[PDB]
């Protein structure tokens, strides 16, 4: 109800500078940031570097004043390039008589950005910790090498716009995929 | 508010050449430029984009290459049909713009004109006044002065010699040293000839 | 740096949206609750509908009770260059003639412009210029006086010296 | 697949004038479009670019508190609107698609030549191994010539725009042909020139 700030007092020191502070709960006050307005008229500008310093937190700030008269004092408060996290691709497993992994991903409409997918197959009885990453530049299929005829192995992926002038974080695993003989 | 500035200034050069172009920007680029040609008159189409990648319908003879500011535009051979202006394009931030324009030129083995000259006519003399002309075509270098001596007068006075864009296949000049006097003054005189640089003096002509 | 704008981090597909999540701290929702700015130029803002959330795993904050959330704003346009409770308030009519606390005196060695030592100030000697009856021999007294504005000429006192 | 322009011409200083552009059949859901400016014989001069639901407009120099973006994703049409203009603007304007970091789909462009005067028409005058030409006085830019309604393209070399002394623009344009071809066919140059409504 009154996380408001109190106590809004201001001084001048007599010279060329007014020196004003505020209390305010930590609580609100860790959600919001504040500034000091001025009016030297009744064309409003704000006061910098202001100061911090248990359950409130008093915050002071000395404005310079050349002058004037009656003033009004007020308290009030990303590149998409270098930021992009593509969604996690369709995988699928299949298998040519030998093993051929497959996946899909949303259509960038943009065609010519290269795509940097990175895969992991896993042994049911290991760490993904200690899994073969292979990585690959641009592709939508991966042919696997011959295994052991009878053990249970898994599959997973994610993409990268691991470009140059872009950026960002890696897409979210997919659904892991299974298979044996 | 970002400088855009490509060197050299111009760059003649004869066929089956390497070509080198570089783009220099005040601030940071990563790899957010573009490479763009232009033809004169027609539309300017683009030759190499991000800053290392050539656009479809474009040859691979064309080579681009950097990253940060120090960019560069190579061509590994050169063909006739390679004149006009290049052009860099700013893409890391705005306001964005460009360089300040490469006009290129071909080192065309040095051919000689076929002169002419024309008279003017009698509903343009009817009109007012009336014009003389004298061209020459199919040559190169356009390093060439002309001085029209009619009646063995040098025509210090009105002249107007404009000239064309290079050929795509032939690879040569052609331009208009274009004279002009009025009705009365026409028939001031009876002789009208020129001159002609690079025998190698030569005229072209009374009535 | 407050904890919204500590915890945001929005990412995109670079396509059809971008999916932004953030949190606020429980401490504060009793207090006022907090919404996601959009700004769409200079002189038009537009606001965004948001949701709760479970998870958190793009941001962290050592503190106890978070509430995180995950907003999902959608867009037909993307490109390199790209880069994007209820009313508070206090005022007050403040004069500089009659808020004035003027400095500390410096160095009774004290436009423009008294106690002993083991006695206490709970009722020490009161005190025009800066410059046995008071005080009895063999008897050390704290130097205690500062600055404050004559009342035939407004404010405050200056701190103690 | 490409783009095309209209609106501009001469006009005093001052004084307005609307751009209206055009796409044209490609699959556009949904690309953002620049202007982009070729003054006379000069480099080349970036101006503005709106976005998708007229949000950001930019501007520069002195551009700024003179023209005015506008978005119209509806039918398709990126217009253009200037109400002071001076001749630091005469100039021809390009409208081209801004694909990423790069432009792609380009236009025609249209000629925007800022000045207080009018247009007189011209009179083509003629001129007679050989050769023969056609000449002209008086051309606002720009002004087209047509050897033969587009027979004669071999063999022809026409010339730029060159201003006189006065003085408005006199180009000139000419062609060869043998000495048997002296009397076999009719050369003669079809002109056009829209501001003069010649033909
Ligand atoms: C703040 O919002 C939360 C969730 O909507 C609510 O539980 C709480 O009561 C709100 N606080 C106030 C003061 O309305
Ligand atoms: C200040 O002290 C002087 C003597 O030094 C005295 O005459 C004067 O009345 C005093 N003024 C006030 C306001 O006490």
């Amino acid at each position: 109800d009154e996380a408001q700030p109190q106590n809004l007092e201001c001084f001048f020191d007599g010279a060329a500078v007014l020196s004003c502070s505020w209390e305010v709960r930590k609580e609100v006050a860790s959600s919001v940031s504040f500034g000091l307005f001025y009016k030297p008229s009744p064309g409003e500008e704000e006061c910098s570097p202001v100061l911090r310093e248990s359950l409130h937190t008093r915050h002071h700030c000395q404005i310079p004043v050349p002058d004037h008269g009656q003033y009004i004092v007020s308290v009030q408060p990303i590149k998409s390039s270098v930021n992009i996290q593509m969604a996690p691709p369709s995988l699928q497993v299949t298998k040519d008589g030998s093993y051929s992994l497959r996946w899909e991903t949303m259509k960038m409409r943009y065609e010519h950005i290269d795509h940097t997918f990175e895969i992991q197959y896993r042994k049911d009885t290991a760490t993904w910790k200690d899994s073969k990453t292979e990585t690959l530049q641009n592709a939508h299929s991966m042919a696997l090498p011959a295994l052991e005829p009878s053990t249970r192995y898994w599959a997973r992926v994610r993409v990268r716009t691991s470009r140059t002038g872009y950026n960002g974080i890696w897409s979210e695993w997919s659904e892991a995929r299974s298979w044996d003989t | 508010d970002i400088q855009m500035t490509q060197s050299p200034s111009s760059v003649s050069a004869s066929v089956g050449d390497r070509v080198t172009i570089t783009c220099r920007a005040s601030q940071g680029i990563s790899s957010w430029l573009a490479w763009y040609q232009q033809k004169p008159g027609k539309a300017p189409k683009l030759l190499i984009y991000a800053a290392s990648s050539l656009q479809s319908g474009v040859p691979s003879r064309f080579s681009g290459s950097g990253s940060g500011t120090d960019f560069t535009l190579t061509i590994s051979s050169l063909q006739p049909e390679d004149f006009a202006t290049y052009y860099c394009q700013q893409a890391n931030s705005f306001p964005i713009t460009f360089g300040q324009g490469t006009r290129l030129e071909i080192k065309r083995t040095v051919a000689a004109p076929s002169v002419f000259i024309f008279p003017p006519s009698d509903e343009q003399l009817k009109s007012g006044t009336a014009s003389v002309v004298c061209l020459l075509n199919n040559f190169y270098p356009r390093e060439a002065k002309v001085q029209w001596k009619v009646d063995n007068a040098l025509q210090s006075g009105n002249s107007q010699e404009s000239v064309t864009e290079q050929d795509s296949k032939d690879s040569t000049y052609s331009l208009s040293s274009t004279l002009t006097l009025s009705k009365a003054d026409y028939e001031k005189h009876k002789v009208y000839a020129c001159e002609v640089t690079h025998s190698s003096p030569v005229t072209k002509s009374n009535r | 740096e407050t904890i919204p704008l500590q915890t945001l981090r929005c990412y995109n597909d670079y396509t059809s949206h971008i999916t932004c999540r953030w949190a606020d701290t429980q401490d504060a929702q009793r207090l006022v609750n907090v919404t996601l700015i959009r700004r769409v130029n200079e002189d038009l803002l537009e606001p965004v509908s948001c949701d709760l959330s479970d998870d958190m795993p793009w941001s962290a904050c050592p503190h106890p009770r978070c509430v995180p959330r995950r907003c999902v704003i959608p867009c037909q346009s993307f490109v390199v260059t790209d880069v994007d409770d209820r009313p508070l308030g206090t005022r007050l009519t403040v004069t500089l003639t009659q808020h004035v606390q003027p400095p500390e005196p410096r160095d009774l060695t004290w436009l423009s412009p008294y106690k002993r030592l083991q006695d206490s100030w709970e009722d020490a000697a009161i005190l025009n210029t800066s410059q046995p009856e008071h005080l009895m021999p063999s008897s050390t007294y704290v130097a205690r006086v500062r600055t404050r504005l004559a009342p035939g000429s407004s404010g405050r006192p200056s701190k103690w010296s | 697949v490409q783009l095309l322009e209209s609106g501009g011409g001469l006009v005093q200083p001052g004084g307005s004038l609307r751009l209206s552009c055009a796409a044209s059949g490609f699959t556009f859901p949904w690309y953002r479009v620049h202007w982009v400016r070729q003054a006379p014989g000069k480099g080349l001069e970036w101006v503005s670019s709106i976005r998708s639901s007229g949000g950001f407009p930019y501007y520069n120099y002195k551009v700024k508190g003179r023209f005015t973006i506008s978005r119209d994703n509806s039918k398709n049409t990126l217009y253009l609107q200037m109400n002071s203009l001076r001749a630091e603007d005469t100039a021809v304007y390009y409208c081209a698609r801004f694909y990423d970091s790069f432009f792609d789909i380009w236009g025609q462009g249209t000629m925007v030549t800022v000045s207080s005067a009018s247009t007189k028409g011209p009179s083509v005058f003629p001129l007679a191994t050989a050769a023969l030409g056609c000449l002209v006085k008086d051309y606002p830019e720009p002004v087209t010539v047509s050897w033969n309604s587009g027979a004669l393209t071999s063999g022809v070399h026409t010339f730029p725009a060159v201003l006189q002394s006065s003085g408005l623009y006199s180009l000139s344009s000419v062609v060869t042909v043998p000495s048997s071809s002296l009397g076999t066919k009719t050369y003669t140059c079809n002109v056009d020139h829209k501001p003069s409504n010649t033909k």
